[PDB]
C-alpha cells in the first residue's frame, strides 16, 4: 500500500479566515455523508451539463477550489495532533468520517485560524493505524496540496517509463476508448480513493499512462497521426466548444519511446484552467496517480507562488527537484494546432483559422471568469473563482518549454 | 433477481417542460380573415404551440418515445386545470379535502414531488439514427430522424408561410444550430460511442439525465479490472480470460465502493431481527453452501472402527467401549454450522448445548460423565462462543469438585454450579485465569486442566477474502479480511494426507493426552477398576491416533472455502475479532444504532443502552463436533485447489455476485435522499443545504418525518423497482427525524470501538438539490406563484394582468396606515350604527374601511368572518386587503374581454373553500389576448398578485399575425439561447435561473455486456 | 495492512537481525510477571525495553554493537493516546530508552522472573508518561543532541524536544552496600516552611516504628 | 500574567519545557497586562485630544486607536517556560515586537507634532 | 413545565420525563448485566434483556413531550371549566421533613 | 400524536364545547349559597349551645 | 393518542389507559 502523505493548505489570499462559507460546508461536506471521495461527483461529460455558470459556484472548477478551502480549516489533526473545530464544526469521530456541529458538553478545542499549515500523515498516530478505513483522506489532502502549492492552476505530474506500455495497461485502456476525458479522470479519481492500492497495482500504471497521453495530445505531438502505443486524445473542433477530449486508439505511426525517464511537473498557468472541464479532469487525473504513490520527488521551486517555498516534503530547490512547467491554454493550443498542421493532419490555411476558432473560444471562457470574479469579490469571505487579476489570461508562461517536454516524452 | 433497473435508455428527445398550447386561437372565417394562420392549412404541424395562450407546463417525458418507462412521473395539468392533486403526496391524503392543497405542509410536498421529478428523469440518453437532409429545409444537415416527434424536436426546421408571431421568433433561429455536431466513433464500422447534438431539451432534464451517466460511471470498471475483482474473489483459482483488444465502449455498472457497501450492510442488519431466528437463515445459508462444495467427507465407520478394535474383557459390567459408542452418536449439521457460524460471529456465536454437559449430580467416578466431559473439551474450540474455554474448564472443574476445590469469583456460583451457567465474563474461576493460583497439593488434576486450556486453545488469525478493487462489507475487520479461530495455512495445490501437526490436530492430541492423565490419576486409579481403566486409555489413544483428515482441513482448505464462499453468500460476512482467552477483550455485545445518540442527548450515556444488541445463539452439540472433527476422510487422489476450481466454477461464472453490488448503491442513494428529504422538511438537522427554506412547513412531528421519509422510500422502490427491504427498518423506533447508522461492539473490559458508517458521497444528494435550486427560480412552470395576493376592486377596461403586474403593488406591509390582522382575526361589533371594528394585530380593534394585511393562517381560521365583514367591504371598493401567503398553487381562468364579466363569484367561491385546514389554489381571471383592437366591456376584478408570477406564459398569440388587445408576449429568446443567440456557445446554460428549452447534449450508444461479455470463464 | 487485525505488531527499526522482520505476538498472555496476566504482545516490549535500558547502562564508546538500541516498537493495533495497557506504558518508555537513558536500578545481565516482575511492577505504578518524544507509527524521533546515531533508512527522524533535561555521560556500576550507609547532610538553597515540611514528613514517615534497643 | 507569550512547540501537551517563546516574522508577542494598557491609552488619549488641530493642518492621519497595534493571540504567557506554564491566557491582547515599535515611534512622531502646537496654545 | 415549543428533535428528547425514562432504562441495563445476574441469567437471555430494555429506551414516545409542554396547558384550562375546582397540596421531591 | 397537528386549532376546537356548558358559573353560584347556608348553619347551632 | 403499535414492533422483534389518565387527573 502507501502510508505517508504530506499536505499544504490553501492560502487565505490577503484575507482573514479560510475563504469558504458555512453555506458551503453544507453544500459539499454536508448531508453528514463522508465529504471525502466526492470531489468528482460535480463534473459532467462536459461543461454544458453543469450548474457551473452564473450561480453559487460559477465555474467548472469552482467546486473543488471551494471544497479544498473547506478542507484546510478541518485538517488541524495532521497539522498538530488534535481534532479541533472551526465555527461550530468538527469531525464526528477520530476517523474523520465527516463533519458535524460541535457536540455540546465535550467540544473540541476551537481551531486556530492559520493559513498554509503543512501536514504530516504522521502527526496523527491514528491515521496509519487505520489506513484502510480513512484511506480516502489521503488521496484528498493530496488533491488539495496539488492545488495549494499553486495559485493559478493545479500542479500535477508526468511520466513515461523507457519501456513499452505494460500490456495489461494497453488492455485496460482499450476498454476506455470512446470515454470522455471527464469520465476517465472519473475512474482515475474514483479508483485511487478507497482501499490502499499498492503503487504496483495494474491500474496505477494504466491511469498514469492515461495522464501522459493526455498531455501529449494537449501539445499536438500525440495526435491522430503520432499516437502513443496506439492512443491519443482527439479534441473537439473549436467552434462548438473545443474544451473536450476523448481517448481514441488508432493505428498510425507509434511515437517511438523516449531515450530516458521523462519527469516534469506541469500546471495550467492562466486563469483559463478554472473553467476548462478538460484542463481540470486532466490535471485532477494526473493527480490521482501521485496520491497513491507518495510524490515522485520535490516539485521545483522556481516558478511557484510565494507561500510555496521549500515546503518541506513538497517543494524543493536543489537536486531532488524536477523543473516545473506551466502552459497557457491559448499559447498552448496554438502550437497544438501547428503540430497537427506539420503532420499534414490539417491544411496550411486551416491552422490560421483553427486558432481563430479556438482563440475566440478562450476569449469566451475569459469574459466569463472575469465576470464571476467581479461578481464574487473575495472580501466576501468566499473564493469560488479565486482571484487572478485581468492579466494572467494572456500570460505566455513556460508553454514553449512544455511543448518541448512533450516531444522528448514521445519521441 | 431483484437488482435495481439501472440502465434505461431513452431515444425520444429528453425534455420535461412542454410548450403546451393552452387557450386555442379561435378559427374564425366569417370576419377578419387572415389575422391568424394555422400551420394546419399547409398540412404541416407547427413546431411551437399555436393558441391564444401557450403556457410552458412541465411534464416529465412528455416527448419521450424512447422505449421503456421509469415507472413514476409528474405531469402538472395546465393552470387552466386544477393542479392541487399533484401536491398532496404527503400530509394531506385523508385530511385536506380534494379542492384544496395543504398550505401548511407546502414545502414538504413541493420537495417530495421534486424528488419525484428527478427519479423520473434517471434514464440514459441513448443515441438515435442521424440521417442527412435531402430536403431543402436544412440542405444536407444531420437532423436526427425519429414519427411526428421530429417536427417538435428541431424547431429550426420549421417552414414559415406568413409573419405569424411564432414565425416572428423562429425566423431568427441560427441555420447551423440544428442536427448533430460531433459523432465521436472509434471502430470504423461499429456503432458510434456518443454522438453530440443540439435538439430541443431543457438544460435541467439534461443536467439530471447526465448526472446519472456520471453515476453509472461511479460504479464501473474496465475489463482488466472486473477480471481480477473476479479472480481474487475465488482466490485466483478458477480459470477466466479477458481478450486484449479494444472493446469500443462498455458501461457495466456492477461495482459499488467499499463505503456504499457498508452503508447497506449495517442497513441490512437493522431489518434483520436481533432474535436468534433471523440469524439462523444466515448461518444455515453459509452451511448448506459450505457443504455443497467441500473435499471433506465425514465417515463414522473410521472412528467406530478405530474404537471397536480395542480389547475389553466382558467379565466387566461398565463397558468403557459401549459407553462412548453410545454418547458419541446424537447430525454433522453441527460441525458445519460451527464453521459457518464463524463467518457471522458478530450476529450469532455458537455455544455448547447445555444438555450435553455431564450432569451436576455425579463426580468423576461416573464413566458416562468422563466421556461426556472429554467430548466437551475436544469440541471446545469449534464453537465461536466467547466462553467455551471457561465452560470447558468448569465442566470438569465442576464434575470433580469433591477432590479438586478451586476459586469461584461471585456469590451464588459454587464450583458445583451446572457448568453451562458460566456465561458472564466476570465469573471466571480466579484460578482459571491465572493457574499460578490453583495449588497442586489440592487440585493437581484441575490445575493441569487450567494449565492445559491456556497453553492449547487455538490462536486466532486472519486471511483475505474478496477483491480489494471492490471494497467489502466489513464493520469491525479491515476490508477484505476475516478473523478466524484456527491458525491458517495457504491452500495446497498438490496431494493431501491427514497430518498430525496443526492447532486442530495438536489440540486433539494434547487434550486427549490430558484425559488419559485424568484416567491414570490417583482418584481414578483408586476407585475405577483396573483392567477397565486400561480400556479407557486404549479407547482414547485410538482416537488421538485416528488418521482424521479434518485437522488438516480446518486449517488449509476451510479458509479458502470461507474466503471464496464469502462472496457467493447472499449476505456478506459480519465478524468481530476472535479473542483467544483474553479476559478483558471478551465481546459482551455487538451493537448497532438506528438513531444517533447525538440528536437525543445521549452523547455520554453508555453504549449498551443507546444501541441494539444482536442476541442470537446456536446450540451446537459436542457429540456431532467430535464425531466429525475427529473423523474426516477425503478422496485419496485429490488436488485441493483442483477440487475447488471445480466447486466454484458455477457460483462465480455469472454476475449474480455483482448484483448485491448495486443493491448497495441504490441503498446509499435512497438513504441520502431520505436524510435530505426529512431534514429539509424538518427544520435544521444534519447539515443539509435547504434551497427551499422560503416555502412553508408547520408539521415537523415524527409522523411528518415517517410520512416524508416513507414516500421517498417509495419513489425509489418504484423508480428502481426492488421488492427487497430498502431504507425500511430505519423507521422502526418511529422517528426518521434522526435517522443515523452506527455499529459497535463492547469488550467486557471497557473498550467500546464504535464505527458509524456514514452515507458515502452520493450522486443524487446533488441532482435533487440541483433541481430545488432551480425549482425555486422557476416555480410558475409547476403552477406555484410566489409573492402575495392582493384583493382590491380594480374595475378596468384595459389589459388586466393578474400575473405579471405592471407598476409598484399598492400598499405593501408596514406601509402608511396599513394595519395587520391580529392572530385570531376576530371582529368586535359596535352598537347603534357604528362600523364593526376588526381586531388588528397590536390587539386594538381597528376599522375595516382601510388597508389590511391578512397573515394567511389567520384567514384560514377566520373566513366565516372575513367573508361577512371585510369581504362586503372590499367589493364596495373601500378596503384593499393583502392576503399574505408564502407560495400558493395558482389556477388561471381566461375569460373573453369582448363580453362583460365580474370576477367576484370566481373569488367568493374560492373563499368558501378555505378551511382552518386547507385553501384551494388561488384563482386569477385573465382576459384571452385578442388579435384585433376589440371594444371591451368594463369587468370588475379583485385578485391580482404582487410578485411577477407570469413566468410560463411562453407565447401570447402563436398563430395570430399580431396580438392587439391581449398582452403580446413574443416567444422570449432568453429561453432559447442555443436556438437563436449569435453569441451562444455550444456547452453553456444558466442552469440555476432559466431553463433553456433547446441545448446541446451528448447521446450515447452504451453496450451492456454480461459477465460473458467481458471475460470468458470456464 | 494485511495483518492489521492482529493484537499488535512489534518491529525492530534499528538494524534488524537478518533483514527487516515484523514480529507478531500471539494473543495469549504469560503467567508470572504480573498479578494481571500480561499479554504476550506487551511482555515482548518489556523484555526488550529492559534491554535498551540495561544495554545503555554499560554501552561504551570503544565498543561497537549490532544495534544502537534493542527496544521493540508497536506498529499496529496500538493505542497511542492512553497509558493503561502495560504495552502503551512500555512503548511510551521505549521512545525515551532510545536516547541512552539508563535506569537508576541496575538491570541484571540475566533478567530473572523476580527481577522482570520488579520492573513490570515499577512500570505499572502510577506515574507520568514521558512526554518529550511524541510517538509515531513509522518513525522514532531521536534527540539530535544525543549519543544515539541513526542507522540509515527512513525510520529515524531527528526530532528535538523544546527542553530535554538529560545530558550525556555514563555511570560506573558500584557493588551493593553490605550495611546501611550514613549520609552527612549538606544543604541546598530553597527551604520548606515548617508547616509544609511537617506533613510532608508525616505523609511518608514510619510513625509507630518498632525499634531494638541493643545495649547502652 | 506578564512577559512574552509562549506556546507548546512540541504541540498539545505543554510540560513547562515544551513551551517556547512564540516568535515569528513580527517579533515576539509580549502580553499587554491590564495596567500597561492604561499607559498606552493614557498616552494616545492625550494625542487624540489634539484631533481638531491635526485635520486643520493636514498632518496626523486619523485618531490613533491602541487596538491597531495589538492582537488577540492565546497561549501561556510568562517570563520563562517554567513560570509561563502557570498563566494559560486565552485570546489575551499581545503587542508584537515590530508593533511595540510603531506604537512607540507613532506616539513619538505625534508627540512632536502636538508638543509644538501645544506650546503655542499655551 | 414549559410553553409549547415548535415541535422539533430538541423538545421531544429533552423533557423531564424523557430524561427519567432514559437514565432509568440506562441504569437497569447495567443491572441486568451485573456479574451477580450470571447465577440465573443465561448469557443469551442476558443479552435479550439488554435487547428489550434498550428498545424501550430508544422507542420514540411522544408523551414525555406532552407531559411537559402540552399537558400543563390542558390542566390549566381544564382546571377552570370544572364545577369543582382542583384541591392541591404542594409537591415535594426528597426534601423529607 | 396525530400526523397533522396545529396545537392552536386542536386545543381550540376541544375547549370550545367546554366553555359552552356554563359549568364555570354553576361553581360560583353553588358557592355563594354554601357560604349562606354556612354563616346561617354555624349561627343557628352556635345559638342553641 | 397512546398506542403501543410502534413499541410492540420495536420490542417484538428481539423477543384505554385509565391508569395513565387517572394519574394526571390525579395530580
Amino acid at each position: 500500500a502507501q502510508r505517508q502523505f504530506f499536505g499544504l493548505t490553501y492560502n487565505f489570499y490577503g484575507q482573514p479566515a479560510p475563504l469558504f462559507d458555512l453555506n458551503d460546508l453544507q453544500e459539499l461536506a454536508g448531508c453528514y455523508a463522508r465529504p471525502w471521495t466526492s470531489r468528482f461527483s460535480h463534473l459532467a461529460i462536459s461543461t454544458g451539463s453543469l450548474p457551473v455558470w452564473s450561480a453559487r459556484y460559477p465555474s467548472v472548477a469552482s467546486r473543488n477550489i471551494v471544497v479544498n478551502t473547506l478542507l484546510g480549516a478541518h485538517l488541524n489533526p495532521f497539522a498538530g495532533g488534535q481534532i479541533t473545530s472551526h465555527q461550530g464544526i468538527t469531525w464526528r469521530d477520530p476517523v474523520l468520517s465527516s463533519l458535524a456541529p460541535v457536540p455540546a458538553i465535550q467540544p473540541p478545542p476551537v481551531w486556530a485560524v492559520a493559513e498554509n499549515v503543512l501536514l504530516d500523515s504522521n502527526n496523527y498516530p491514528t491515521y496509519v493505524l487505520n489506513l484502510s478505513s480513512m484511506w480516502p483522506i489521503n488521496q484528498d489532502v493530496h488533491i488539495m496540496t496539488m492545488w495549494a502549492l499553486s495559485d493559478q492552476g493545479p500542479i500535477y505530474h508526468l511520466e513515461v517509463p523507457v519501456d513499452p506500455m505494460p500490456a495489461a495497461t494497453t488492455a485496460a485502456l482499450m476498454a476506455y476508448t470512446g470515454v470522455p476525458i471527464a469520465h476517465l479522470a472519473q475512474t482515475a479519481y474514483r479508483f485511487a480513493g478507497q482501499l490502499p492500492q499498492s503503487p504496483d497495482s495494474t491500474m496505477v500504471s494504466t491511469i498514469r499512462w492515461l495522464s501522459a497521453i493526455w498531455f501529449g495530445s494537449l501539445t499536438g505531438r500525440l495526435n491522430r497521426s503520432r499516437t502513443c502505443n496506439g492512443f491519443y486524445f482527439e479534441f473537439a473542433k473549436p467552434a462548438l466548444n473545443p474544451d473536450q477530449a476523448v481517448l481514441k486508439w488508432n493505428d498510425g505511426a507509434r511515437a517511438a519511446p523516449p531515450a530516458a525517464a521523462q519527469s516534469s511537473y506541469i500546471r495550467c498557468i492562466s486563469p483559463h484552467w478554472q473553467h476548462q472541464i478538460v484542463e481540470v479532469a486532466g490535471a485532477l487525473m494526473s493527480q490521482s496517480v501521485t496520491a497513491v504513490t507518495g510524490l515522485p520527488a520535490l516539485i521545483d521551486e522556481a516558478t511557484l507562488p510565494a507561500w510555496s517555498q521549500g515546503v518541506a516534503n513538497l517543494t524543493g530547490n536543489g537536486q531532488g527537484v524536477v523543473p516545473c512547467l506551466d502552459y497557457n491554454p491559448v499559447p498552448m493550443a496554438a502550437a497544438r494546432h501547428l503540430q497537427w498542421r506539420q503532420d499534414g493532419l490539417i491544411t496550411a490555411a486551416q491552422e490560421a483559422q483553427l486558432n481563430n476558432d479556438y482563440t475566440a473560444y478562450a476569449l469566451t471562457i475569459e469574459r466569463h471568469l472575469t465576470a464571476m470574479l467581479v461578481a464574487n469579490p473575495i472580501a466576501a469571505g468566499r473564493m469560488p473563482i479565486q482571484p487572478f487579476n485581468a492579466a494572467d489570461f494572456g500570460q505566455a508562461g513556460q508553454t514553449a518549454a512544455a511543448v518541448a517536454l512533450a516531444q522528448a516524452m514521445f519521441v | 433477481a431483484n437488482g435495481p433497473e439501472l440502465i434505461i435508455e431513452d431515444t425520444g428527445l429528453c425534455t420535461s417542460f412542454m410548450l403546451l398550447d393552452n387557450i386555442p386561437s379561435a378559427h374564425l372565417t366569417k370576419e377578419l380573415i387572415g389575422f391568424t394562420w394555422f400551420m394546419q392549412m399547409y398540412q404541416m404541424t407547427p413546431p411551437l404551440p399555436e393558441g391564444a395562450v401557450n403556457r410552458i407546463v412541465c411534464m416529465t417525458n412528455w416527448a419521450s418515445l424512447g422505449d421503456e418507462g421509469r415507472g413514476l412521473e409528474v405531469r402538472l395539468p395546465p393552470p387552466t386545470d386544477s393542479s392541487v392533486h399533484a401536491y398532496k403526496t404527503v400530509l394531506s391524503r385523508g385530511y385536506i379535502d380534494n379542492a384544496q392543497f395543504n398550505p401548511l405542509a407546502l414545502r414538504s410536498n413541493v420537495l417530495l414531488m421534486l424528488l419525484q421529478f428527478t427519479l423520473s428523469n434517471l434514464k440514459i440518453n441513448k443515441s438515435s439514427t442521424f440521417t442527412s437532409d435531402v430536403t431543402t429545409i436544412t440542405s444536407g444537415r444531420m437532423i436526427r430522424a425519429f414519427p411526428e416527434l421530429l417536427a417538435l424536436a428541431y424547431p429550426g426546421r420549421a417552414v414559415l408561410p406568413t409573419q405569424t408571431k411564432n414565425a416572428q421568433f423562429l425566423s431568427t433561429a441560427i441555420a447551423d444550430r440544428i442536427g448533430r455536431l460531433d459523432r465521436a466513433n472509434l471502430i470504423g464500422g461499429e456503432v458510434s460511442a456518443m454522438v453530440e447534438c443540439m435538439e430541443l431539451c431543457d438544460a435541467l432534464t439534461l443536467h439530471i439525465r447526465e448526472t446519472y451517466i456520471m453515476l453509472l460511471r461511479s460504479m464501473h470498471q474496465d475489463p482488466t479490472q472486473i477480471v481480477q475483482i473476479v479472480n481474487e474473489c475465488a482466490n485466483n483459482l478458477l480459470n477466466s480470460t479477458i481478450p486484449i483488444s479494444l472493446r469500443p465502449t462498455i458501461l457495466c455498472p456492477w461495482f459499488a465502493s467499499s463505503e456504499d457497501l457498508r452503508l447497506q450492510q449495517v442497513m441490512h442488519l437493522v431489518n434483520i431481527s436481533s432474535n436468534t431466528a433471523a440469524a439462523l437463515p444466515l448461518v444455515e445459508a453459509l452451511s448448506t453452501l459450505l457443504r455443497s462444495v467441500t473435499p471433506l467427507v465425514l465417515d463414522p465407520t473410521v472412528l467406530t472402527n478405530a474404537i471397536t478394535t480395542i480389547s475389553e474383557s466382558t467379565t466387566q459390567t461398565i463397558s468403557p467401549i459401549s459407553e462412548i459408542l453410545r454418547l458419541l452418536q446424537p447430525d454433522y449439521a453441527a460441525f458445519w454450522k460451527c464453521i459457518a457460524s464463524w463467518a457471522y460471529n458478530g450476529l450469532v456465536t455458537t455455544v455448547l448445548s447445555e444438555d450435553a454437559f455431564p450432569d451436576s449430580s455425579q463426580s468423576i467416578t461416573h464413566l458416562p460423565s468422563m466421556w461426556k466431559c472429554l467430548f466437551l473439551t475436544l469440541a471446545g474450540p469449534m464453537t465461536s462462543d466467547p466462553h467455551s474455554p471457561v465452560k470447558v474448564f468448569m465442566a470438569l472443574a465442576n464434575l470433580l469438585a469433591q477432590p479438586e476445590p478451586i476459586a469461584i469469583g461471585v456469590p451464588g456460583m459454587h464450583q458445583t454450579t451446572p457448568a453451562s451457567q458460566f456465561s458472564h465474563p466476570g465469573v471466571w474461576p480466579p484460578g482459571f485465569l491465572n493457574p499460578q493460583l490453583i495449588n497442586p497439593q489440592q487440585a493437581p488434576l484441575l490445575r493441569a486442566f487450567a494449565e492445559h486450556i491456556r497453553a492449547n486453545w487455538p490462536q486466532p488469525s486472519e486471511f483475505g477474502y474478496g477483491s480489494t478493487l471492490q471494497g467489502s462489507a466489513n464493520l469491525f475487520i479491515p476490508s477484505n479480511r476475516m478473523v478466524y479461530p484456527w491458525p491458517n495455512q495457504p491452500l495446497p495445490r498438490l496431494t493431501v494426507a491427514p497430518t498430525y501437526d496443526s492447532a486442530m490436530s495438536n489440540w486433539i492430541s494434547t487434550t486427549i493426552a490430558f484425559f488419559i492423565r485424568v484416567v491414570n490419576s490417583v482418584n481414578m486409579t483408586a476407585t475405577v477398576n483396573d483392567l477397565t481403566r486400561r480400556t479407557m486409555t486404549g479407547v482414547m489413544t485410538a482416537m488421538r491416533q485416528v488418521k482424521t483428515m479434518t485437522p488438516f482441513y480446518i486449517q488449509h482448505m476451510c479458509p479458502t472455502e470461507l474466503s471464496v464462499l464469502a462472496s457467493v453468500t447472499v449476505t456478506p460476512p459480519f465478524q468481530v475479532p476472535f479473542t483467544r482467552l483474553v479476559q478483558n477483550d471478551v465481546i459482551t455485545n455487538v451493537l448497532v444504532a438506528r438513531v444517533d445518540p447525538a440528536q437525543r442527548g445521549d452523547a455520554a450515556v453508555d453504549i449498551r443502552a443507546t444501541h441494539a444488541t444482536f442476541a442470537a445463539a446456536l446450540p451446537v452439540d459436542p457429540a456431532a463436533i467430535v464425531v466429525a472433527m475427529l473423523c474426516g476422510q477425503t478422496e485419496t487422489n485429490l488436488i485441493p485447489s483442483h477440487h475447488y476450481g471445480k466447486a466454484f466454477a458455477p457460483l462465480f461464472a455469472s454476475n449474480a455476485m455483482f448484483t448485491r453490488n448495486q443493491r448497495a448503491v441504490i441503498t446509499r442513494e435512497a438513504f441520502v435522499c431520505a436524510r435530505s428529504a426529512v431534514a429539509q422538511c424538518q427544520d435544521a438537522g444534519f447539515l443539509v443545504p435547504r434551497p427551499l427554506d422560503a416555502l412553508r412547513q408547520f408539521d415537523v412531528t415524527s409522523a411528518a418525518a415517517a410520512e416524508i421519509m416513507h414516500a421517498v422510500n417509495d419513489a425509489f422502490k418504484t423508480a428502481f423497482d426492488l421488492d427487497g427491504a430498502l431504507l425500511d427498518g430505519l423507521a422502526l423506533y418511529g422517528d426518521p427525524r434522526i435517522a443515523d447508522l452506527s455499529a459497535a461492539y463492547l469488550q467486557y473490559g471497557g473498550n467500546v470501538v464504535r464505527e458509524h458508517v456514514p452515507p458515502g458521497p452520493s450522486h443524487i444528494h446533488r441532482a435533487l438539490q440541483q433541481v430545488e435550486s432551480t425549482f425555486m427560480a422557476e416555480m410558475n412552470l409547476f403552477n406555484v406563484a410566489r409573492g402575495n395576493l392582493y384583493l382590491v376592486q380594480t374595475a378596468t377596461n384595459g389589459n388586466w394582468s393578474p400575473m405579471a403586474p405592471v407598476a409598484a403593488p399598492p400598499f405593501v406591509r408596514g406601509g402608511p396606515n396599513v394595519r395587520v390582522v391580529g392572530r385570531f382575526g376576530t371582529i368586535v361589533p359596535r352598537p347603534n350604527g357604528l362600523e364593526p371594528q376588526l381586531i388588528d394585530d397590536g390587539n386594538v380593534p381597528r376599522d375595516i374601511a382601510g388597508d389590511w394585511v391578512y397573515p394567511s393562517d389567520v384567514l384560514q381560521v377566520s373566513v366565516a368572518v372575513f367573508r361577512d365583514y371585510v369581504w362586503p367591504m372590499v367589493k364596495a371598493g373601500r378596503t384593499r386587503v393583502l392576503v399574505e401567503l408564502g407560495h400558493y398553487v395558482y389556477t388561471l381562468h381566461y375569460y373573453d374581454p369582448q363580453i362583460s364579466l365580474d370576477e367576484a363569484p370566481i373569488l367568493e367561491e374560492w373563499l368558501s373553500k378555505i378551511n382552518p385546514a386547507g385553501i384551494p389554489p388561488v384563482p386569477f381571471c385573465i382576459p384571452i389576448p385578442q388579435v384585433y383592437p376589440c371594444i371591451t366591456a368594463r369587468r370588475v376584478h379583485y385578485a391580482f398578485t404582487s410578485e411577477n408570477n407570469n413566468d410560463s406564459l411562453f407565447s401570447t398569440n402563436a398563430a395570430s399575425i399580431d396580438t392587439a388587445f391581449g398582452e403580446n408576449a413574443a416567444v422570449s429568446p432568453l429561453r432559447w439561447p442555443g436556438l437563436v443567440d449569435p453569441n451562444y456557445r455550444v456547452g453553456t446554460n444558466d442552469l440555476p435561473n432559466r431553463i433553456t428549452l433547446y441545448n446541446s447534449l451528448y447521446r450515447y450508444n452504451f453496450t451492456y455486456p454480461t459477465l460473458d461479455g467481458i471475460m470468458y470463464v470456464r | 495492512a494485511n495483518l492489521a487485525a492482529g493484537p499488535t505488531v512489534l518491529e525492530h527499526f534499528d538494524s534488524p537481525t537478518y533483514g527487516p522482520h515484523l514480529l507478531l505476538p500471539q494473543t495469549g498472555d504469560v503467567l508470572g510477571y504480573s498479578s494481571s496476566l500480561i499479554s504476550q504482545a506487551a511482555l515482548l516490549m518489556v523484555e526488550s525495553v529492559m534491554d535498551a535500558l540495561r544495554d545503555n547502562a554499560n554501552a561504551s564508546a570503544s565498543t561497537a554493537v549490532t544495534r544502537l538500541d534493542q527496544s521493540y516498537h508497536p506498529v499496529t493495533s496500538f493505542d497511542p493516546s492512553t497509558f493503561n495497557t502495560l504495552l502503551q506504558r512500555a512503548t511510551n518508555l521505549a521512545l525515551l530508552a532510545v536516547q541512552g537513558v539508563q535506569s537508576e536500578s541496575a538491570i541484571p545481565a540475566i533478567p530473572t522472573m523476580s527481577d522482570v516482575r520488579s520492573f513490570v511492577a515499577r512500570l505499572m505504578a502510577e506515574g507520568d508518561p514521558q512526554q518529550w518524544f511524541p510517538y509515531r507509527v513509522d518513525q522514532i524521533l531521536y534527540w539530535p543532541e544525543s549519543p544515539f546515531v541513526p542507522p540509515i533508512g527512513p525510520f529515524y527522524a531527528p526530532f528535538r524536544p523544546v527542553n530535554f533535561p538529560f545530558t550525556t555521560g555514563s555511570y560506573t556500576v558500584v557493588p551493593d552496600a553490605s550495611r546501611p550507609l550514613r549520609l552527612l547532610p549538606q544543604y541546598r538553597n530553597a527551604t520548606i516552611t515548617v508547616q509544609q515540611a511537617d506533613d510532608a514528613y508525616e505523609d511518608t514517615a514510619l510513625s509507630p516504628l518498632i525499634t531494638t534497643h541493643g545495649f547502652c | 500574567p506578564t512577559g512574552k507569550l509562549w506556546r507548546p512547540v512540541g504541540t498539545s501537551v505543554a510540560t513547562i519545557d515544551s513551551l517556547a517563546i512564540v516568535s515569528d516574522r513580527f517579533g515576539q508577542y509580549s502580553f499587554v497586562n491590564e495596567g500597561m494598557r492604561e499607559t498606552f491609552s493614557k498616552a494616545l488619549f492625550d494625542i487624540n485630544m489634539w484631533q481638531p488641530l491635526f485635520q486643520a493642518t493636514k498632518t496626523g492621519c486619523g485618531p490613533i486607536v491602541l487596538s491597531s497595534f495589538t492582537t488577540t493571540t492565546s497561549g501561556y504567557v510568562g517570563a520563562t517556560a517554567g513560570d509561563a506554564l502557570d498563566n494559560p491566557v486565552t485570546n489575551g491582547v499581545f503587542i508584537s515586537t515590530v508593533q511595540i515599535m510603531n506604537l512607540q515611534r507613532t506616539i513619538a512622531a505625534r508627540m512632536r507634532d502636538v508638543a509644538l502646537w501645544q506650546k503655542h496654545l499655551d
